[PDB]
């Protein structure tokens, strides 16, 4: 058992109902192509073509063998692609339900299945997506393995929904997700958990770990570095409850499973709550009359780390697992830098809000404050729980030390550890993005 | 970059280098004293009241104008008279004669003194118109004449004649004196009854009456010894009982 | 008098005592003895060697050939060699060329590496073919208004095992040359006459050492062509000294002799299946018609080809009848032209501006995939860059784009 | 023992080479960007400095001393020339090990792996040990305590400037002039010992 | 012809001080008093140009192990020539010279322009080249002395211009000016000015 | 509306307008006056509220006691003084001969021996305010140039810094002076470097040590830290080096300086250093909403006590200052003044926890040495922080060297 004791769980507002029921029917969807790290497309679809569930959509140039399948069956009503003609999505409009099926195995036939074969049915289903690498967050190379893979059974994200409502409907997909994953694995497989019960796998290199204490307790980089720490040469992989569950539904049903238990909560929803929905459904038709009037924000995912869905972008990522609806904070107020915020939130004590324990607070999208240099009153230090220097690293990261930044410990680092940094900083940076560049810069490097 | 090459070149530069260095340092010792001796004379001479200003009149200036006596330093006996160019640190050079690591030890840190002390009365006529006495001693090499005023022993103004050199021209927080261009006349640290003493002061007041070292701005430290340099007045070491001696009588 | 001899003799001895001990120290803290350079950890191939100098001289001098474009300066990092054992490190004129990914493999400047102590090296590519050849001259023919066809006769009758877009280096001994031994024809004399570019002269005092590219592909045996444009001073500076080696070359005739130094080359083609599109200008025809001559007349491959090529005017173009008759025969491959500045009398009908203008606004504005083909790329580096920049608008990585240049 | 100890702290803090006499400053400014080369550049001013000084102490009074080869034969005139060879020779064995054993250190150094000869600071030592008149065990102990000092300075100089690479520096005084500003106020940070009669 | 362009050169495109780093040791020192910064930097510009002159004359027969040895040896003999010629004549001067003797020897410029100029050159170039470093050495120098000596004591060269309080007039001096971290902000303004209007001298962005 | 102004006047200051230059001090007044209003774009689409506007709004609001109580010192000090040298119509004479002094009796006040708070108030006003307003106006023309030269945008900082530097002044220092003074600090120390956030010296304090330096007449000795005309005499500190606890006694009132009259403030020097209770008062609300470090101050405290302690175990028979206590050294000088606004300068110390002790520890000892065994200074703080912060970069270097070997061990 592991406590973490630095951290911030963020008061706001409308946390949802922990009861799932289902959402609006949804007629689109789509595979964001900008959030994939380290990835160039190659299409194998046009606007018109009529697709199959876990038909291939693209492939990737920097990662041969790499292929992102279609999560529903329909037609490819549109490619959009921005500046310098990069991709931003491939919208399907739902029609029929053809799919492309796979192999079935029994219950108990999962924990001895050849490593090749459980990667090659991923790779052909387009389900080895699920996985990311530490470090860089990329999708693992179909010719690589790991010896740890970290399973992500807990959720302290603002307004996140509980694992545990989802798995306990889905016992048995998850347990054989398990037993693939450790069929999978060189090493061990973590599932990191609360303290809560969960349904177990029999293998002995599944091992459960708790952790405890406010955010980040719950995020991968957080498990790595507590129970395997990261290197160049030392790779850990990442997957949450979910897409376990798709992995145990895909290997006992040869079907691919693209239902989503998702959370649609905010401070401008009228009743927050567990929404049953498919990957990358449409935003806007998700939170169709949900929400309060005025202008508005959706986000793919946290506040604290998520995606603006808007225009071509409107659609769930692939590694979000809630919906963020928040009011917009263009007002100005005379002096209101001056003010005694009885309604304001800091993780300092200047201001009159902390002094009311229990508080809940309507936040909106507002920067408040300027653009300024570093000062550093100590911020970063009650947020960062792990063994790292923050100050040291984030003035690192701003003056571009790249070589200095992965002595410091950037290798470890993915841009929603860094997302309580740039919550607190008075100087309104965003380290989220020169982490990016950072670690761009050295795998480019070699 | 053979072994043969290497010593031969090393060997005919050392030779040849070292050769005009000897010849240029020591073929000129002579002229080099003689230059020493001129700045002496010249240099003392000019606060006695002479204007003594270099070769173009010291051969009608010197030994005309003085005449050389000596005295033990410590008894205020004069025991011979070749004083007429004399230092006492040249005949300090044998052992630690009279010894001086007692109470003064502070302005005799040299720890070196011979028993005998040159003194000048300007007595060229054998009569005591006008007295200079040196002082000498560590902390920054401080090693002074003094004249001061009618009041104690001499007349109008010293400056505090420096012997050869002073450390720097200006490098650093330093004041023995303003160079020659002293702000000194009729200064007075002297007692006659035995009981000096001097501190940093300066200010306005030494432009007649006294206490005008400062030496340096937020150190007092490279002129401590020249500040401390006074302390040793209490008579008999310092040319014993002479300091109750000033315009008394015999000597005067 | 003798304190004069005692500082003499005294200086001596402690002068001499220190050189002593300096020697003493020299002694046990150099080697002073000779290494082994091993090669492929062949028991041939090893070169022993004085332990001094840099690695480049004593590869040259042991008969092992490299990339030498700047010639030992260090300023080109052409002669990256793996080093396996003990070399050193890697000094910062390295680190402009070589990145750390293949830093750690051991690829290291030969025009930085100081031989000390014995060491292992892997030559890649087994380099071991290049040998040096008296060529011949065959014609020398004028192409252009500052372009010229040479045609090299290889001694003994031999052929190049060369690829497509490889080059070679010639070396010049010392002479004096002037201008008027050039024979431009007087149709191509209608710019010369009224620059009067007759009056230039060049001389070399010391041997030199050039690379060229060569415009002829392998089933073209026992020649080499080569396309040489004249190194004229810029206009702006006329009292400039000209360039020496294409001076020398403009001037040889029919019957001479000169000397090349071996097969060398990267700017090779890929071997996957994707559109292939072919971007020269100027003088870079050279290495554009091998490949082109290459793929098509040999390979006999399918693959989809075009070919934009940028000339000055239709006083400046050349290869027209070949690339004509590759484009009538072959439905793959399609060639276009592009005068940046017609004139009256050329009457030209086609496009015109920049090629890469035209390239974009006929075919990569309108094309299915513009990211999915393959960029080859030799001209003037304005070109060079235009291009690059309009590519990378179109989401074109830099993989796809592969470009020779005049020396990096 | 109390003598020793009173001698080591002046020279490294009382009396410091670099930021109170103001010796050394060449190579002070110009390699002082990393910690890792400055603690290496100390190291390598603290051996020469602790081995040159008792032996000049030596060879002075042994040699150069008035009367202390022959009555009446001076040689005090050979000080500089003497010194300055010992200096040399020191500093040519030390780059014969540079170039073997730190080739890092050789390079990021250069042309001033020879200069360390004419590093000021090396003769300020020499030359105080000779106004001073030490003995063996103070010239030792002095030498020591001078390289060390000047170590510390070089490196809090180097930590310094690795933590400007946040800084925004006007581009004319970004380097040399931002360098002699920083330097300039060290001074006035270790101008606080300057009273003190240690 | 060469001669003027290469004695001019080092003043301000190749600066001692501004844009290499050579002498900043006695330029932090001597700059307190425009007379001792004047014979400062006549005596460092002869003994660089003979030195310069001396060392090229037998540049070929240098071995590499003893390169240090010869060149110190030459310089330092120089050195104390001078110092035993002008202590021997000119007395008056030499008192004011007095401690400076040392730090000419170890003076960077003097070794430096050795090292880099006299080991490959010819004697009368290198003559010139000291010459013109020396110049470029005084140049700041002396740009240092005036600012210290006018703002520390109201006076140059020692005649009186501006009037102090001590003595009768209207100003008070800065002891800053008589302390070395004013030769520091001093150097480092005119650096600032000198890659201003030379902005090729810029160093790179690191 | 002061808004629909604001909004009506941006054009003229937007490229393209008549006062297209001025930019940077519209956008000042601008959001002086108003927030933003500004969104988040890219991640962290909340926000803290906290800003460098309260961060410095809330240390210039933590001096206000201590300066009030400095110039009611300031005045009383200077009427006790005025008092007992003079008498009468000397008094009269001294009085109309200064425009401190008739101005605060034009103003209302009196300048005879039973004068009132108020009255001593205005008279330590008419010293401090024109200081003030000169190092606001004369620090303010730097960084509005190096802000328009630039195209940065200015920001807060100075608002701190002018406000630190004036109250460690004595009352009498020449107007001159402290614009020198504050030129040299804001440009020398700060604006060379990059701005605030940027620098690595103490701006407040590097301007002090040029005065110090330069012109020491004006801020040391007796004759500077009392504000009569004529008036001369020793500070606590200067007594306790020369006589011990014997020699602190107040020349003007013949009265005995007690710890409780150091404590509370009733002694000269420096305008807001005096008063420990005031000042205390002040740092306990900044430490408590977490703008100072009580890391950086246990640290000054822990290494003063050590080192004072050992001072007086080893104890001396010359030196009368080898006795004084710890809680004898905590309430003189600018000691609290320094541990509690000047050590705690976020930009200058260190940025890690392991260091910020070190940092502390050595500003303490050193502040102690150099009062103790330095007979040049009587007071060793501007010295003491100015030389920790040279230090406080190899601190942090040797804490995350530790973490480094620990990160390359695997267990961190
Ligand atoms: C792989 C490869 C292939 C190549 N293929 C070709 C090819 O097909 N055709 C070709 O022509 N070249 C080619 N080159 C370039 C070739 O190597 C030579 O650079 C070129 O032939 C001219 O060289 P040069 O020695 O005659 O002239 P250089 O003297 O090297 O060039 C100097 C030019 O600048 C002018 N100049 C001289 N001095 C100055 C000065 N001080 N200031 C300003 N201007 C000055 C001269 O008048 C002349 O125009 C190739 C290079 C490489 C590496
Ligand atoms: C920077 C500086 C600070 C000084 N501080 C004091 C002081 O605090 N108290 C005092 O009585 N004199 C002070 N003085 C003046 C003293 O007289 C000073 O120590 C003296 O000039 C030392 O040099 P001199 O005695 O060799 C100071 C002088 C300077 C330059
Ligand atoms: C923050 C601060 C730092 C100070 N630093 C010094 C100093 O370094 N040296 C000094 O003589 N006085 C310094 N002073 C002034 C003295 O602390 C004190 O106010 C003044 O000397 C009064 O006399 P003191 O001897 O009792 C400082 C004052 C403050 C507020
Ligand atoms: S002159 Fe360069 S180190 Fe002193
Ligand atoms: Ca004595």
């Amino acid at each position: 058992m592991i406590t973490i004791k630095k951290g911030l769980d963020l008061p706001i507002a409308g946390t949802p109902s922990q009861v799932i029921s289902d959402g609006k029917a949804i007629k689109k969807v789509a595979l964001l192509g900008e959030e994939y790290v380290g990835m160039r497309p190659t299409m194998h679809v046009r606007v018109g073509d009529e697709v199959k569930k876990a038909q291939i959509l693209f492939e990737d140039k920097k990662n041969p063998g790499v292929k992102f399948t279609s999560p529903v069956s329909g037609k490819v009503v549109e490619i959009n692609r921005g500046a310098k003609r990069v991709l931003q999505s491939v919208v399907i409009e739902v029609a029929g339900d053809d799919q492309v099926t796979f192999d079935k195995f029994e219950a108990n036939q999962l924990a001895s299945l050849n490593r090749d074969a459980i990667k090659t049915q991923l790779v052909e289903s387009g389900l080895w997506t699920a996985f990311r690498t530490r470090p860089f967050s990329k999708v693992p190379a179909i010719d690589s393995t790991s010896e740890a893979i970290f399973v992500t059974a807990m959720d302290t994200n603002p307004l996140a929904a509980e694992p545990t409502v989802v798995i306990n409907e889905q016992s048995e997909a998850f347990v054989a997700g398990l037993d693939v994953l450790s069929a999978l694995t060189t090493g061990k497989v973590y599932v990191c958990k609360k303290g809560t019960s969960l349904p177990r796998s029999q293998q002995p290199n599944v091992e459960e770990h708790v952790f405890d204490g406010p955010h980040p307790a719950g995020l991968a980089g957080t498990h790595m570095h507590f129970l395997y720490p990261v290197s160049a040469d030392h790779v850990a992989w990442s997957i949450n409850y979910q897409d376990v569950i798709a992995v145990g539904q895909l290997f006992l049903t040869g079907e691919l499973y693209t239902q989503r238990v998702v959370s649609l909560a905010g401070p401008v929803v009228n009743k927050p709550r567990l929404v049953r929905t498919v990957m990358g459904a449409s935003l806007e038709q998700l939170v169709d009359s949900e929400i309060m009037p005025g202008e508005v924000r959706i986000i793919s995912g946290s506040v604290l780390s998520g995606t603006k869905a808007t225009g071509p972008h409107a659609y769930l990522g692939r590694y979000h697992l809630q919906v963020s609806v928040l009011r917009e904070g263009r007002d100005k107020e005379l002096f209101g830098w001056a003010m005694p915020g009885k309604n304001k939130f800091s993780v300092t004590r200047s201001f009159l809000g902390h002094l009311f324990k229990g508080q809940v607070y309507n936040m909106t999208t507002t920067t408040n404050g300027s653009d300024r240099s570093m000062v550093p009153i100590g911020n970063y230090e009650k947020v960062m729980p792990l063994d790292m220097e923050p100050t040291l690293l984030l003035r690192d990261l701003c003056a571009g030390d790249s070589d200095s930044a992965v002595r410091l410990g950037a290798l470890e680092l993915d841009e929603e550890d860094l997302a309580l940094c740039t919550f607190v900083c008075p100087g309104k940076y965003e380290y989220g993005q020169l982490l990016r560049e950072c670690l761009d810069k050295i795998e480019k490097e070699g | 970059d053979s072994i043969k090459k290497t010593l031969f070149v090393v060997i005919a530069l050392s030779l040849v280098c070292s050769i005009i260095v000897s010849a240029a340092a020591v073929g000129l010792r002579d002229k080099q004293k003689e230059n020493a001796a001129l700045d002496k004379q010249s240099k003392i001479l000019q606060v006695a009241g002479i204007e003594a200003k270099g070769s173009k009149q010291i051969v009608e200036l010197f030994n005309k104008s003085i005449e050389p006596r000596l005295v033990d330093f410590n008894t205020g006996d004069f025991v011979e008279g070749d004083a007429a160019n004399y230092d006492q640190r040249k005949a300090a050079k044998e052992a630690s004669e009279s010894i001086k690591l007692t109470a003064e030890q502070d302005k005799a840190k040299i720890q070196r003194r011979a028993n005998v002390g040159v003194v000048y009365l300007v007595k060229d006529g054998d009569k005591t118109s006008k007295v200079i006495l040196p002082v000498h001693g560590n902390g920054l090499w401080s090693m002074m004449y003094a004249f001061v005023a009618v009041e104690t022993d001499g007349n109008t103004v010293s400056g505090l004649t420096y012997y050869e050199q002073g450390e720097t021209p200006g490098l650093g927080g330093e004041v023995e004196n303003p160079a020659w261009r002293a702000q000194w006349v009729g200064k007075k640290l002297f007692d006659e009854n035995h009981k000096p003493a001097i501190k940093i002061v300066k200010g306005g007041a030494p432009q007649g009456s006294e206490h005008g070292v400062d030496g340096l701005s937020g150190a007092t430290l490279t002129s401590n010894g020249v500040q401390n340099t006074f302390d040793f007045w209490l008579g008999d070491m310092g040319f014993g009982p002479f300091l109750t001696k000033v315009r008394d009588g015999g000597l005067n | 008098m003798s304190t004069i001899i005692f500082g003499v003799v005294m200086f001596t001895l402690i002068i001499l005592a220190l050189v002593l001990v300096i020697l003493f120290a020299k002694s046990k803290l150099v080697p002073t003895g000779d290494i082994t350079i091993s090669i492929n950890g062949d028991p041939e191939k090893a070169i022993v060697t004085q332990p001094g100098g840099k690695l480049l001289t004593a590869l040259a001098g042991a008969g092992v050939f490299v990339s030498s474009a700047c010639g030992g300066g260090g300023s080109c990092g052409q002669c990256r060699v793996k080093i396996k054992s003990g070399g050193g490190d890697i000094l910062p004129t390295e680190l402009d060329h070589i990145s750390k990914g293949e830093a750690r493999e051991g690829e290291r400047l030969a025009c930085q590496v100081a031989v000390k102590a014995d060491m292992d090296l892997e030559l890649p590519e087994e380099i071991f073919g290049v040998k040096k050849w008296e060529c011949t001259v065959i014609s020398n023919d004028n192409k252009a208004t500052f372009i010229k066809e040479l045609k090299l006769a290889i001694p003994d009758g031999e052929s190049v095992p060369f690829r497509a877009g490889g080059y070679i280096q010639i070396e010049a001994p010392a002479h004096h040359v002037k201008y008027a031994d050039f024979d431009v024809p007087e149709k191509y004399r209608g710019d010369w006459d009224k620059f009067n570019l007759f009056r230039y002269e060049s001389k070399v005092d010391e041997p030199i050492i050039r690379a060229y590219s060569m415009a002829n592909y392998p089933e073209e045996f026992g020649i080499i062509m080569l396309n040489v444009r004249i190194a004229t001073p810029p206009p702006n500076n006329p009292n400039v000294p000209p360039g020496q080696m294409s001076s020398y070359i403009w001037s040889l005739k029919a019957g001479d002799k000169c000397t090349i130094s071996g097969p060398f080359g990267e700017f090779f083609a890929k071997d996957t299946d994707a559109e292939m599109v072919f971007i020269g200008g100027g003088a870079g025809m050279a290495p554009m018609r091998s490949h082109i001559f290459d793929q098509l007349k040999r390979l006999k491959s399918k693959r989809k080809m075009s070919y934009w090529y940028g000339a000055r005017s239709k006083r400046e173009m050349f290869y027209v009848e070949d690339f004509d008759g590759l484009a009538a025969e072959n439905d793959n491959f399609v060639w276009h032209c592009a005068l940046s500045d017609p004139q009256p009398e050329d009457n030209w009908t086609g496009y015109t501006g920049f090629i890469h203008n035209v390239l974009y606004e006929n075919y990569l504005k309108d094309h299915e995939a513009p990211e999915d083909c393959e960029y080859y790329m030799c001209g003037p580096p304005m070109m060079n860059a235009a291009v690059i920049n309009m590519l990378k608008n179109l989401g074109v990585e830099e993989e796809n784009i592969l470009l020779d240049d005049f020396g990096g | 023992m109390e003598h020793y100890i009173s001698l080591l702290v002046k020279s490294i803090f009382i009396e410091n080479m670099a930021l109170s006499f103001f010796l050394g400053m060449c190579t002070f400014l110009a390699v002082s960007k990393k910690v890792k080369t400055s603690f290496g550049l100390g190291i390598a001013v603290i051996v020469v400095l602790t081995i040159s000084v008792p032996v000049n102490n030596l060879v002075y009074n042994l040699v150069l001393k008035p009367d202390a080869l022959v009555e009446g034969v001076d040689l005090s005139f050979l000080n500089f020339i003497t010194f300055i060879g010992v200096i040399a020779a020191l500093v040519q064995i030390l780059e014969m090990i540079l170039d073997r054993f730190f080739p890092p250190l050789y390079n990021a150094l250069g042309i001033f792996l020879p200069l360390i000869t004419v590093n000021c600071a090396i003769f300020g030592g020499v030359s105080f040990m000779v106004q001073r008149d030490y003995s063996f065990a103070e010239s030792v102990v002095y030498g020591f305590g001078s390289g060390v000092g000047w170590m510390l300075a070089i490196v809090a100089l180097a930590g310094i400037r690795e933590k400007m690479k946040y800084s925004d520096v006007p581009p004319g005084l970004r380097g040399l002039g931002i360098t002699f500003i920083t330097a300039g106020l060290m001074a006035l940070g270790f101008m606080s010992f300057s009273g003190v009669q240690l | 012809k060469e001669l003027k362009k290469s004695v001019l050169a080092p003043v301000l495109d190749n600066n001692p001080i501004a844009l290499q780093v050579l002498g900043v040791c006695s330029a932090l020192a001597v700059t307190t008093k425009l007379e001792t910064a004047f014979v400062m930097t006549l005596a460092v510009m002869f003994v660089t140009a003979l030195s310069n002159f001396f060392v090229s004359l037998i540049r070929n027969h240098i071995p590499n192990s003893v390169r240090i040895i010869v060149q110190m040896a030459i310089i330092a003999s120089l050195v104390i020539v001078v110092d035993q010629i002008l202590k021997a004549y000119l007395y008056d001067i030499s008192k004011q010279l007095s401690v400076f003797v040392g730090l000419i020897i170890t003076n960077c410029i003097v070794m430096g322009r050795a090292e880099a100029f006299a080991m490959k050159s010819e004697p009368i170039p290198s003559f010139i080249d000291g010459i013109g470093n020396g110049l470029g050495y005084g140049f700041v120098l002396m740009t240092v002395g005036f600012f210290r000596e006018l703002l520390g004591s109201g006076k140059l060269f020692g005649l009186e211009v501006l009037p102090l309080i001590s003595n009768g007039g209207w100003y008070q001096p800065n002891g800053l000016m008589l302390l070395a971290p004013s030769a520091f902000f001093l150097i480092g303004f005119m650096i600032w000015a000198i890659r201003t209007f030379k902005p090729e001298q810029v160093e790179a962005k690191e | 509306g002061l808004k629909k102004f604001l909004e009506d006047i941006e054009h003229h200051f937007e490229p393209g307008g008549k006062h297209e230059k001025w930019f940077a001090l519209y956008e000042a007044a601008a959001t002086l006056f108003y927030t933003p209003g500004l969104v988040t774009k890219r991640s962290s689409h909340v926000r803290d509220s906290v800003d460098l506007k309260r961060i410095m709004i809330m240390v210039w609001l933590a001096v206000f006691p201590a300066m009030f109580w400095g110039m009611y010192n300031a005045g009383g000090q200077a009427i006790a003084a005025l008092n007992h040298l003079y008498s009468g119509d000397q008094l009269a004479a001294i009085v109309a001969g200064n425009w401190h002094y008739w101005l605060t009796e034009m103003l209302g006040g009196t300048m005879s021996s039973d004068a009132g708070w108020g009255s001593k108030m205005l008279l330590g006003a008419t010293y401090f305010l024109p200081i003030y307003a000169t190092v606001f106006i004369v620090g303010a023309f730097w960084e509005v140039l190096f802000c328009m030269v630039r195209k940065h945008e200015v920001n807060e900082g100075f608002f701190v810094t002018s406000i630190l530097f004036a109250l460690i002044v004595p009352p009498t220092l020449p107007l001159w002076q402290a614009a020198l003074g504050i030129t040299f600090g804001v440009v020398v120390a700060k604006e060379v470097f990059g701005g605030t956030g940027r620098n690595f010296l103490n701006p407040a304090l590097a301007g002090r040590a040029f005065l110090f330096f330069a012109y020491p007449a004006q801020i040391s000795g007796d004759l500077v830290w009392t504000a009569a005309d004529g008036y001369s005499g020793a500070t606590a500190l200067s007594q306790w080096a020369q006589g011990g606890a014997g020699a602190l006694i107040n020349n003007a009132t013949g009265q005995t300086i007690t710890w409780m009259d150091a404590f509370i403030g009733n002694i000269p020097g420096s305008i807001g250093e005096v008063s420990t209770l005031a000042l205390m008062i002040g740092a306990a609300f900044i430490v408590y909403m977490g703008i100072a470090s009580w890391r950086i101050i246990g640290g000054v405290m822990i290494g003063m006590i050590l080192l004072s302690t050992l001072f007086n175990v080893i104890g001396s028979d010359t030196n009368a200052m080898f006795n004084m206590p710890w809680h004898w050294h905590l309430v003189l000088g600018g000691f609290a003044f320094g541990m509690f606004f000047m050590a705690t300068d976020p930009v200058s110390a260190s940025f890690t926890n392991s260091g910020k002790w070190a940092y502390g520890i050595l500003i303490g000892v050193m502040c102690v040495l150099i009062r103790v065994v330095n007979p040049a200074y009587p007071e060793g703080m501007m010295l003491a922080i100015l030389f920790a912060n040279l230090f406080a970069p190899l601190f942090d270097h040797v804490v995350v060297e530790r973490n480094i070997k620990r990160r390359l061990a695997r267990y961190g």
